């Protein structure tokens, strides 16, 4: 029997996806941040690594255990300062952050999860790094007076810049750096400072003769 | 089935403004879950350090984050939302000290312990992924440091394969028994909402849920929550013949709260208003059209209002009401009984 048929149907999807968003502090003090999504559903957004920190992020494919790479179960990818790892439809049952054996110590990233899980399409997973490396110029203090608030980190090798400004020109105090077992001592000038730098320096003090606005970051 | 509780081993230490997500053991369905921070709050400088008032201790635990899969959310109050929704529904003899306003000895200390508690009907734990308590605790009161843990005590019901089937067995997907009662107790902020002395428009409710009670109260910016500026009340059924189900002064609402929880009220800017008193039985909004019921105030000053409402859902809403008149009688006794067990 040859059959000619015509049929002009109407179809509608209604199928609940739930957002998520949960930024957790990851450093020296919080090794393990978990985001649950549930292994029956499938995530799809952004895990992003707002920080200087480098993190190991591994989606398992079974949960109640893991806490290490269960083989074939679940896959990790690393992550660095700026790098977001993207998810298209990758059924994940949890996301384990742990915050890098290998880091400058001191340093941390507030990974965030915005994404929404919603049922597993018949299409398929998907993982890639948005964003590989935003040559960081990296920010480290912005503020005015004539000292600093805080003690700050230098998150990686490259040249610490400290821009001084003022209504003047000229010497204008000093800064204070360590690592490991060295303290440097170092001579500003109103403008730019510039001095090469190791992962993991700290700045420890800095004291102007006036008051002006104090500009600190990193070229990497 | 054999409802069983007792505490996980795992404590979490209060430190202040962190996120300390939780796991909850999935183990039978789950009744409730109480959480307490227990131990101390510490003075060690050489004056007497009077702690914050009202709603210290509560608010030492900013805000709460109790869902299922990671997203599906049963819970989202913060410590001075759910703490007040508990001072309520207990007769203001939920555990909280130490109470608002008192001395920490000069280089010495009080005691801390403050409870919470979640209340999910007979959750299908064991049917779901990953249970997460989140709390976000907030700031420790100015002059004391906070020495407290938290403690998980859980009751589970040992719900078995053969009673789940006793009340309509699974869903229409079969991820829940059919005669779920997923609990939805959210608050939801409103900011400036501005002064006046005829109740302007707050805030609508949402539809997607039943309503059983909803605990309004307001934050001025000077005295907190021990303002005095909630005047009018008023709920207004916008959707259909609009309707006002009420229009009490806030004195009169404070009064039906006299009667109704047999408490002095938590404060001069809050007050609870039962749905099954105003309407028959439950404010369903399940299928209502969005912004069919909102809820006005009339404020001396304009400050922020905070709506925390003890609402439920039944994810098989459209079987439970397609059931037959046999089944479905049945099947609404489980619910029905379910639907009063999330009180708090």
């Amino acid at each position: 029997e040859v059959f000619k048929e015509v049929k002009e149907k109407f179809e509608r999807y209604k199928f609940d996806v739930v957002y998520v968003d949960r930024e957790y502090p990851v450093s020296s003090n919080n090794l393990n941040v978990f985001f649950e999504i549930g292994e029956r559903n499938s995530f799809s957004g952004l895990l992003i690594n707002e920080g200087q920190a480098v993190i190991d992020v591994l989606l398992l494919k079974k949960s109640h255990e893991g806490l290490s790479p269960i083989p074939g179960e679940g896959t990790g990818i690393q992550l660095s300062a700026g790098q977001i790892l993207k998810f298209y439809n990758v059924p994940i049952a949890e996301i384990i952050v742990e915050y890098d054996p290998s880091n400058v110590s001191g340093v941390s990233s507030n990974v965030k999860l915005k994404g929404t899980i919603h049922p597993l399409f018949e299409v398929p997973s998907q993982i890639s790094i948005e964003n590989f490396q935003p040559t960081e110029n990296y920010l480290i203090y912005s503020g005015f007076g004539t000292s600093l608030p805080q003690t700050y980190t230098i998150p990686a090798n490259g040249y610490l810049i400290i821009s001084i400004t003022n209504t003047s020109t000229g010497n204008i105090g000093q800064i204070t750096l360590t690592i490991g077992s060295t303290t440097m001592t170092f001579n500003l000038q109103t403008g730019e400072n510039k001095i090469p730098v190791i992962a993991g320096t700290q700045i420890t003090n800095l004291t102007l003769t006036s008051s002006s606005a104090i500009l600190i970051y990193e070229e990497v | 089935g054999e409802i069983y509780t007792e505490t996980l081993q795992q404590t979490y230490a209060w430190t202040a403004g962190t996120n300390i997500p939780i796991k909850i053991p999935r183990n039978n369905f789950i009744r409730k879950i109480r959480v307490q921070l227990i131990g101390s709050i510490s003075n060690s400088g050489t004056a007497a350090v009077t702690l914050p008032s009202a709603p210290f201790p509560y608010n030492l635990v900013q805000t709460f984050n109790l869902s299922y899969e990671g997203s599906k959310t049963l819970y989202s109050v913060s410590g001075t939302g759910l703490g007040i929704l508990m001072y309520y529904t207990t007769k203001g003899q939920n555990p909280a000290y130490p109470a608002p306003g008192t001395s920490v000895p000069a280089s010495g200390s009080v005691n801390l312990n403050v409870m919470w508690e979640f209340d999910l009907a007979r959750f299908p734990a064991t049917m779901v992924q990953n249970i997460i308590l989140s709390i976000l605790t907030g700031q420790a009161p100015s002059g004391v440091s906070i020495n407290a843990s938290f403690y998980i005590t859980i009751t589970y019901e040992r719900v078995t394969a053969q009673e789940i089937l006793s009340e309509g067995g699974l869903g229409a997907d079969g991820e829940m028994p059919l005669a779920t009662v997923l609990p939805k107790v959210i608050e939801i902020p409103t900011f400036n909402v501005p002064a006046s002395s005829a109740p302007i428009h707050v805030a609508y409710l949402q539809p997607g849920q039943i309503y059983k009670r909803q605990l309004v109260y307001v934050i001025n910016s000077t005295s907190g929550i021990n303002n005095t500026d909630p005047t009018e009340y008023e709920l207004k059924i916008v959707r259909g013949v609009p309707t006002d189900k009420i229009k009490v002064s806030w004195a009169a609402l404070q009064a039906e709260n006299q009667a109704e929880y047999q408490v002095a009220p938590y404060s001069g800017a809050s007050a609870i208003i039962d749905f099954r008193k105003y309407f028959n039985g439950d404010l369903d909004l399940t299928h209502a059209p969005s912004d069919s019921i909102e809820y006005d105030l009339a404020l001396q000053n304009q400050d922020n209002v905070y709506s925390l409402y003890v609402s439920y859902v039944l994810p098989y809403y459209d079987q439970l009401a397609a059931l037959p008149a046999q089944v479905a009688a049945i099947v609404q006794q489980y619910v029905a009984r379910q639907k009063r067990r999330i009180k708090r």
